[PDB]
């Protein structure tokens, strides 16, 4: 989902990828419902392309002209980060050079 | 990959009552994106509730949903004869789309007692080299009752399996069959065999023997 | 309205490749994602993957290494290929639109086994002496060692249809099926009325009849 | 004289391949051209192609990209292959010699559809009171939702063969078939006689009997 | 592809008469290489006339053919009961063999009047969720007829279909059944329904109505 | 105890490649050699080759050119590939352990042909008048021109099971099989008793009855 | 490649008698590694004797083996009904395993005389385009029976083929059927057809003919 609807690296890519755990900085005892990712999109992204549009997802028969409802959903959903989450469900901090 | 857990699959209640089914998840569901599915036998699942509160178009208004975070519930205000099916959860706020486990609702009737019949094996069957003994129950309200074989006053396990039948349309009873399989020398060893039934409705520890 | 019609092989041997195809009628084929979902009685519903008209596929991480999906835009079809099939892949497969929520296929059963078609056998059962004294006896017939699913059992060519219990077929270690069919009759009925149990297996085309004689 | 005998599969899913074979008896197989002709209910007679013992093929330009023809000289047979078949290819296929004018095959029916075999269902009917008052009424059974085409319907266990109308089957949007079978009776006969409708669907191996009663 | 076009597909005439069938080609036919085929139900077509003038071996003398250029015609001197079939053209003077559309011949007789014996939708189909009503016709020689459905005093089209039986061996009449499908909510909402029969022989516009 | 279960393609075309698989249960798989033995109705038992867990193979020198074996130690399976298949390779294949002497597979029959599925044709056999004068007669029906071997023939819907002979099928020059069924009756029983033979061919799914009448 | 040649493929003798099966090899077998396999209809072969003298575990002691060099023999002292099967040699002392040709044992009974029947082709098959004539023999013990066809008092070779059924469960007799196939012209040109059988059971070479 991250490699298709969010951030895509080209196959002919030169550079480094550096990630480190960041549970200290972005957890909050209550959920850190502030990060968000794109869940629904009608096609794959192109390499090094960025999409920030909301554009309610059709996914049905009714057009849903700008209004959310049945089969029409908001594509951006929030991560739930808590300090008690196990490794693999707690934040990681990524820089790509 | 959010793991969805659901209320115990079996629950029985009379028609015209209120039915509540609970659901929970390992992680919180974003935007309360939870859906409830109803599946009748032999058909594809059908959607009832989306968003954990809303109602799908063309759905009877006796279905309601309520919940958030990691706890959700579905309520049927009044049960109809065609409202008995299997109910499923679904979370779709995460990329790996996962369903629940399934909860089956039944029609309940007054408690009844199991009846046991014993069929001695036939020597024609023993000609091949194997024998089978059957312990049977008919017309008992709970879906399952405990049955155990006794060979030479010794417990046996790991060598048999049981089969149950769907509840009767109007009798709403149950039938259970347990079959044992053994080698020829092993069957020929004891004349006396028994099967004992442990059941809550029938207080007697019925044990059945044939010679 | 969308109508989904699916077809594919229902019997496979281990290490084969499962192929299913779904065809869409009524609505626009493009602009949607088409999904495959299996259902097994062992675990429950599981999402396999989805594909759109341009060929972009989303896969479940568990099955990402042995799932392939294809799309034929000319005739509005999409197909699933599941390689290295195993006995744990026996399930019911549905083709749905997007996440579901509106339209589903009828679903096809797929069974994986390493057995060949062969006829079953009927093992006789005699009512015990106590049943005749009791006033209520039971007559049962046991069907054994058949591979295909539709085996059928009957009493007196359908004469004794009341109070008939036919327990569902079960697997065995060898991969064969065993079941029992039972009926209840009064001691007065014993002997005075003949009870003859019949079994019919169309895939192997075998009919077996057994007479019931009290012990 | 030449006798032509043909065979091949009749039911095909979309995007499959059609294969037919025709065998020649009576005269020489060499030094002749053997042709395939297609007849559809919506188009008319159409010429597909022809082949001779040497292996030379003449093709209709319309179907040239999808049609292949093969000859087996040892057993005196010739065969047609039609790839990527579609629902527009349902038709009757004949094998003939040269342009025709002398001898034709019996013909093989080919139906291409994406529907699975399903059992027919019977809907009850009731005559109107105004029909009873008028003096004549009609009693009919309606059969619906069976995919394979050939089905037989009879009345009065076949005894009543006067005035029986069996309208041809019609294909619906869902891809299944339906028809009706009716008989005309006096209104005086109503209230004193009981009728019966019997349906036999061979491909699904289904036999259905319905008891028709007034109103 | 020399496209061939024939006379009107259906023509009716009493037995013991003469019949003329026309055939036109989009281009000239070389050396008058035109053939006429006859097909009976259940059988393969049989050649009658080759070269547009000659007669095939074994063919009776009552079939004649005449024409040239792009106009040809077939003539039947006397119509025996067995001469009623479908007739096709074929040009074999060019590269791909091309057949005509086909012309049908029927049996003429007196004009009858259709009888209508409608059946209301059953309860069992309503349980399955589909509703079928059948405007019916019986015993009418002219196959040409029209029936129009009236629901809520408005025209209904695109949701009904008709099935017509073949001509009878001796009665020489036809039977038609028109089935119209409506939603259960739509069928409950409206009270008046009808099918109206328009036929050339039967002048009165019989609007068979029911509630 | 060791249990061997094998599967593979029961039908092939010439020039195709035969593939068979065998799986082992109940004991160790490594430290052993697993063999393939072919039995044909024309020559007799023959040894094809054997393979061990590490991939070392022994081949019969006659078939060294076209025979290959593979092993999957993960799931305890071994497979045989036989390329350049010809009509002389129709036979029953067994997978065995080591030289034999202990355990054999159930054996799978492989047929090699280049014919398509066809339905049988039934022709009655008419007794002669002098046969009726002899006091006993034989009524039979001849089944012809079906490709797949399994064909079931019964008489009087299975009621007549005395004095019936069903000869084995024989391959013809056209690639299709034919057989006959014969029953013996008293001459006086003829004319006053009806006799019908019914035949079912499952691959083409055709069941047809045929009544036999005296000439 | 050692070629094992075995005793005549068919030896017939009554139950409860001494049976001897011989085996020869083209080369002397090292260490007397020879084995005897028994195959019953419809199942895999079973080993009886290994080492040309030793007996495998679980085998009844009525089987014995004796031989050396290039000549070997298997002996059954008295025959049970189950022991009617096919027996194979197997040498395992050289690089490729080789089996023998096989020896089939039958049940002996009193000689019987076949009953000869002849069937003319049906008109339906003639319409199909081929004629098949069937001449059959019933209930004869000696499998050796010669059947030939006289077409206009002439012998036909290579256009007919025959099938023989297995030994009856209780009659222990045989049935044979020879079918001769001809085209339309070949069948309709000639008038008289006949089949005649020479069988050692009955002296008379029964010749059955039809027009």
């Amino acid at each position: 989902k991250i490699a298709d609807y969010n951030y895509k690296l080209p196959d002919d890519f030169t550079g480094c990828v550096i990630a480190w755990n960041s549970n200290n900085l972005d957890s909050k005892v209550g959920g850190n419902y502030n990060y968000r990712y794109r869940l629904f999109r009608k096609s794959n992204l192109k390499p090094f392309e960025r999409d920030i549009s909301t554009e309610i997802y059709q996914a049905g028969s009714k057009p849903c002209n700008g209004v959310e409802g049945f089969n029409c959903y908001f594509p951006l959903q929030s991560y739930g980060f808590q300090p008690t989450n196990g490794v693999g469900y707690q934040p990681y901090r990524v820089v790509v050079l | 990959e959010i793991v969805m857990t659901q209320s115990p699959g079996t629950l029985s209640l009379s028609p015209g009552e209120r039915a509540t089914l609970s659901c929970r998840a390992s992680q919180s569901i974003s935007s309360s994106y939870l859906a409830w599915f109803q599946q009748k036998p032999g058909q594809a699942p059908r959607l009832l509730i989306y968003g954990a509160s809303s109602r799908a178009p063309g759905i009877p208004d006796r279905f309601s949903g309520s919940g958030s975070g990691t706890d959700f519930t579905l309520t049927i205000s009044r049960l109809e004869p065609e409202d008995f099916a299997v109910y499923y959860c679904q979370q779709y706020g995460d990329s790996p789309l996962t369903f629940g486990g399934g909860t089956k609702v039944d029609i309940k009737r007054t408690v009844a007692a199991p009846s046991v019949f014993i069929f001695p094996p036939s020597d024609e069957q023993l000609k091949s080299g194997t024998a089978s003994v059957v312990c049977l129950l008919n017309n008992f309200y709970p879906r399952e009752a405990k049955v155990q074989w006794k060979v030479d006053n010794a417990l046996q396990s790991g060598n048999s399996q049981e089969s149950v039948t769907e509840q009767d349309s109007k009798d709403s009873t149950y039938s259970l069959s347990s079959t044992l399989t053994l080698s020829k020398a092993d069957y020929e060893k004891h004349k006396v065999y028994a099967c004992e039934v442990t059941h809550q409705g029938l207080s007697s520890p019925v044990t059945k023997s044939f010679n | 309205e969308v109508q989904l019609q699916q077809w594919g092989a229902g019997l496979l041997k281990p290490s084969e490749t499962l192929s299913l195809t779904c065809a869409v009628y009524g609505e626009s084929f493009s602009g949607y994602y088409w999904s495959w979902i299996r259902q097994s009685p062992g675990k429950g519903l599981e999402w396999i993957g989805q594909i759109n008209h341009s060929g972009n596929t989303n896969y479940n991480p568990s099955l990402k290494s042995r799932v392939t999906m294809s799309v034929d835009t000319s005739k509005n079809q999409f197909s699933l290929k599941l390689s290295s099939v195993t006995a744990a892949d026996t399930a019911v497969y549905y083709c749905a639109r997007e996440l579901g929520h509106d339209y589903w296929g009828q679903g096809t059963l797929v069974t994986v086994s390493s057995a060949s078609t062969k006829g079953p056998s009927v093992f006789p059962l005699a009512p015990s002496s106590k049943s005749t004294s009791g006033g209520t006896a039971a007559l049962g017939c046991l069907v054994k060692d058949y591979f295909p699913e539709p085996v059928t059992v009957s009493w007196n060519s359908g004469a004794l249809t009341s109070g008939v219990h036919t327990f569902p077929a079960v697997l065995q270690s060898s991969g064969l099926y065993s079941l029992s069919s039972v009926v209840t009759v009064p001691s007065s009925s014993l002997g005075t009325q003949t009870y003859i149990c019949n079994v019919n297996h169309k895939p192997s085309n075998t009919k077996v009849d057994k007479k019931v004689e009290p012990k």
